[PDB]
């Protein structure tokens, strides 16, 4: 069951060069969405203490 | 000093909750077979003596988001969705069955076939499905049958070696665990095994959060909490004014 | 000695469903020890 | 941690910690092949790794 | 006895 | 409104069947 | 005393 | 208050209980 | 038998912060 | 004394 050896040949890498492109689409929109959330809560905690 | 302080920052306190619920589902867009929790309030009265004027309200988890998720398509063997609705039996560390939806499965070097977390992955037998070591190609099957082909063996050596154990019970008599995984709500309840539930090989299923509906949240707990928290501020305002009837 | 206690301010105000109060300390406001 | 005692009441009520990258995990799918006019580069064809 | 009005004890 | 049996506390529950 | 009362001595 | 016959001590606020 | 010391924010901190001079420290003690 | 007293004249 093992692979043969084919002399002159070499394997590209199987890296899908569009899946990035929309991996990274996706990884940066989650990154922003919850950047402001973070935002969000400080100017709560910011409401509380500047009128309380 | 008026009572109306801790009804109003009890209120303000659990927009708080309610913001953290919420902001659990964002930080989980991205993950696999993730069910968003949903988030409401309800109306509890103090009944008692004098009038019917102080009511609470504290946050729940009615229930989840059982919607379809997103499918990715990763052209890989090992990986599997669920189509429509359905379950996947996996027992975790302690070894207690539960009900995921994650199908991004692995094999070790024992055999042993579980999922990216580690959960171990039920069959028909309900042991956890274990797989020849050498192996040469495993393609699961529509129904979750799994087919391996020995190392070594020609390609009409197919043969199903276990099958998927995929559950489809009610979906609202089902509660997430404190590991995310979906279990009865009722104890020793069996997860009968379900031979309509379809499984999409070769592609993995995303979260079902709605990013939208979040924000759109978001904003309304922000208001709701911040008005509560003028009501705690005027409740102070009116204490310190009635302070001058003992002065003299 | 029939006293009663509790911890006074936001914790007690809150409805009993939060849970903030230690049970001991919470039903000493009844009257009890 | 009564969890299934009042999970839909505010007694029930369990808020998550976030989330974590559990793993990398690597697809070793088959890539494609290069053919080279070198004599010395070789490609393994299916399951096997060179060793060095 | 404002005509309907809200009780203060559990329904 | 000065009465001679204190006053019940007040109840507030999540739900008024288990009250 | 209370039986979740703290000591302020040390542990 | 309550008045007592011996000076009463003063507080310790170490970093390390155990150092103490 | 004076008792000396820096009055206010410098006293009231833990030693830890060590920002009284070492012989100040000890007159609060009850020795001078 | 204070051991460590600032004076009042040009040091």
């Amino acid at each position: 069951g093992l692979g043969e050896i084919r002399q002159s040949m070499l394997e590209a890498s199987n890296v899908n060069v569009t899946e990035e492109l929309v991996n990274m689409i996706e990884a940066q929109r989650v990154y922003e969405m919850n950047s402001k959330v973070i935002s969000s809560v400080d100017k709560m905690m910011s409401f509380v203490n500047q009128q309380l | 000093m008026d009572r109306a302080l801790f009804l109003a920052m009890s209120g303000a306190k659990q927009n708080m909750q309610a913001l953290q619920l919420r902001a659990n589902n964002l930080a989980n867009v991205s993950t696999t077979g993730f069910r968003a929790d949903l988030a409401q309030a309800r109306s509890m009265q103090a009944y008692g003596e004098g009038h019917p004027s102080r009511v609470f309200s504290m946050t729940e988890r009615p229930g989840h988001n059982f919607a379809q998720g997103s499918v990715i398509t990763t052209g890989r063997d090992l990986d599997v969705t669920i189509e429509g609705s359905g379950w996947i039996s996996v027992l975790d560390h302690t070894g207690k069955e539960g009900l995921t939806r994650n199908g991004n499965l692995k094999v070790d070097q024992n055999g042993m076939l579980t999922n990216a977390s580690g959960h171990l992955v039920l069959g028909e037998n309900d042991a956890p499905i274990t797989l020849p070591i050498p192996l040469s190609k495993i393609e699961i099957g529509r129904d979750g049958t799994i087919s391996v082909l020995p190392q070594g063996a020609p390609a009409e050596e197919f043969q199903a070696v276990d099958r998927i154990k995929l559950v489809k019970p009610n979906d609202q008599s089902l509660f997430k665990d404190t590991n995310g995984l979906f279990r009865h709500k009722t104890p020793n309840q069996p997860y009968e095994a379900d031979a309509t539930v379809s499984l999409q090989t070769g592609a993995i299923e995303g979260s079902n959060v709605n990013a939208v509906g979040e924000m759109t949240a978001l904003i309304d707990l922000q208001r709701q909490f911040e008005m509560q928290v003028k009501m705690m501020s005027t409740a102070e305002e009116m204490d310190k004014s009635s302070d001058s009837l003992l002065r003299m | 000695g029939n006293m009663v206690a509790g911890i006074p301010g936001a914790l007690s105000n809150q409805p009993p469903a939060d849970a903030s109060i230690p049970q001991d300390v919470a039903q000493m406001k009844d009257g009890s020890v | 941690g009564q969890s299934s005692q009042n999970t839909e009441l505010p007694s029930g009520l369990m808020l998550g910690a976030g989330s974590k990258v559990v793993a990398t995990q690597k697809v070793h799918t088959h890539g494609n092949a290069q053919t080279t006019t070198n004599a010395l580069d070789m490609m393994v064809e299916g399951d096997g790794f060179f060793q060095v």
